[PDB]
RNA sequence: GGGAUAAGUGCUGAAAGCAUCUAAGCAUGAAGCCCCCCUCAAGAUGAGAUUUCCCAACUUCGGUUAUAAGAUCCCUCAAAG
RNA sequence: UAACUUGGGAGUCAGAACAUGGGUGAUAAGGUCCGUGUUCGAAAGGGAAACAGCCCAGACCACCAGCUAAGGUCCCAAAAUAUAUGUUAAGUGGAAAAGGAUGUGGCGUUGCCACAGAGUGACACUGCGCCGAAAAUGUACCGGGGCUAAACAUAUUACCGAAGCUGUGGAUUGUCCUUUG
């Protein structure tokens, strides 16, 4: 997990959702996961 | 000068019985505060207190409008330094639903030494019987 | 058998033999006045309307001329040297009613 | 340290609500039938008669 | 701040010792024996309950 | 120790034929929050509850009166001050 | 309805904020130095919760009388829980940017009728919201209770509201004598 401010995708399969007001990026790949954009 | 002003002696009150269920608690406390202070009579004698005593039911069916159940906060003080309490709103009501209520209309009423006289007129309580059979309050109904 | 009258730039409910007091009128003391004004006849009597009653005068004897209550009108200004002093006393007039 | 205000006649008559003092609480005298002091002697005559 | 630390009078509030133990219990005199202290001064009523936990 | 939660972990599940912890619904999850543990507390003027004790004489007041159950003045004292 | 002229008597020579043109400072300061208006100084009353300078308005005195201004109408607190049509789910309203994003309304422009059957993908231009958002005694950036309309845009209709204007009495001072008034 890495929080910042800039939550863009990296990779072809990464995808961006919105759980309870916040906007984060479930991905394959553990070291693309990010929230809070 | 012909202005007629109202007495303790010439002064009669009422007794009326108000449900809580499926009412807004803000919609129901404004109306309440306007008949403990008697502005519904003609005779409204501002020095004088005329209200009537309500008997508030079922004060825990109460509805709160949106997400307030878990984002209403009721904060106290104790004098100590540091000691702040808070207690959300949604547990109050599984808690203590006369209290609930009761301080609502209350913040309604003037802070003098005559608001403090019309707020002894209000009874709460959560079920749906009241032990004040011994006087007739007759039921009156929300606007 | 109530009536509301128009006298001087105001309204009086007036009853029989009620006493009453207006602002200074011209009639000299000890004799009789009347009044043109009828806004309202009612009470007992049949409910009426407006802007004015037809007919429907109001009758009363003059009792006195006099002078209020003496007051005094002062004020000030804080750290200005200026005061200002004044008397006053309102003239008025009483009657009685006698016939709505 | 020095007093800020003056005290006014009204402040100054309650503190003394309880500056007083109280009957010193005697009885008569089977002899002398005189008052006396509880537990001490008649000064009149002395006659203690425990 | 209410809640300061000054001079005032101490003692004689109601104090409680938790988890002490008994030792001989001697009928025909009455008398307990307690492991321990107790609080309180000699010729004083104490009470004896058994523990909460 | 039980209750409700934080960041996280999920189960079911659509809006969007799939996918997805969330929007409806159902869980789990901290020295922290609320009860549990320990003292104070009915002047809480909203002044609570329980078991016991005392309860007639004079009046034209419609009220008075001292005396009852009880507590004090005074005295001998300390485990108190 | 003011002007100039000659004579008598003066006070003033520490100014302040707000809006709009500019220097200086850092497109900082309730900073400072000039131009141009107004209000305070020397101005009470009503609104902005309290608040010399901001929005309205210039008090001769008396009144349990009327119509309005700024600002307002669920309760404290006088007057719409009014009407019609829309938006917003954050308590936004009720403090703040670069940047980020399948939040949701509009409006157009289009490629393909498939995308996995009824529809599907790519772009501008815009309304209102979300994240970015951490401080020291006590909630503590709606005045409070409270509100999902009692919030916001558009349009009407009423009502409240000042020592403002009017109504009726009285007082002084000037001009005219329409009636020794």
């Amino acid at each position: 997990m890495k929080v910042r401010p800039s939550v863009k995708p990296i990779c072809e399969k990464c995808k961006v959702i919105k759980r309870k007001g916040k906007v984060m990026v479930i991905c394959e790949n553990p070291k693309h996961k990010q929230r809070q954009g | 000068r012909q202005t007629f002003m109202a007495n303790e002696s010439n002064i009669e009150r009422k007794w009326y019985v108000i449900d809580a269920e499926g009412q807004t608690l803000g919609r129901l406390s404004s109306e309440v505060a306007s008949i403990l202070r008697g502005k519904n009579k003609v005779t409204y004698t501002p020095h004088v207190d005329t209200g009537d005593y309500v008997i508030v039911i079922n004060a825990s069916k109460i509805e709160f409008t949106g997400n307030k159940e878990t984002d209403k906060v009721y904060y106290r003080h104790s004098n100590h330094p540091g000691g702040i309490k808070s207690i959300t709103a949604g547990e109050l009501r599984r808690t203590n639903p006369e209290r609930l209520i009761e301080n609502s209309i209350k913040g309604m009423l003037p802070s003098t030494r005559l608001g403090e006289k019309q707020g002894k007129k209000l009874f709460v309580y959560g079920g749906a019987e009241h032990p004040h059979a011994a006087q007739q309050p007759e039921n009156y109904e929300l606007r | 058998m109530f009536a509301i009258i128009e006298t001087g730039g105001k309204q009086i409910k007036v009853e029989e033999g009620q006493e009453i007091f207006v602002e200074k009128l011209d009639v000299n003391e000890g004799d009789t006045f009347t009044f043109d004004k009828v806004l309202f006849v009612g009470g007992d009597s049949v409910k009426v309307g407006a802007p004015t009653v037809e007919g429907a005068t109001v009758t009363a004897t003059v009792n006195k001329q006099g002078r209020g209550k003496k007051i005094t009108v002062f004020t000030y200004k804080r750290r200005k040297n200026s005061k200002r002093k004044k008397g006053h006393r309102q003239p008025y007039t009483k009657l009685t009613i006698d016939k709505i | 340290a020095v007093p800020k205000r003056r005290t006014s006649k009204t402040r100054k008559n309650k503190r003394r609500t309880h500056f007083k003092i109280s009957v010193p609480g005697m009885t008569e005298c089977p002899n002398c039938g005189e008052y006396k002091l509880s537990h001490r002697v008649c000064k009149n005559c002395g006659s203690y008669n425990g | 701040f209410k809640g300061q630390k000054m001079p005032g009078r101490m003692g004689g509030n109601t104090v409680t010792v938790q988890n002490l133990e008994v030792v001989q219990v001697d009928t025909e005199n009455k008398v307990i024996l307690v492991k321990g202290n107790v609080p309180g001064p000699k010729k004083g009523l104490v009470e004896i309950r058994t523990s909460i936990k």
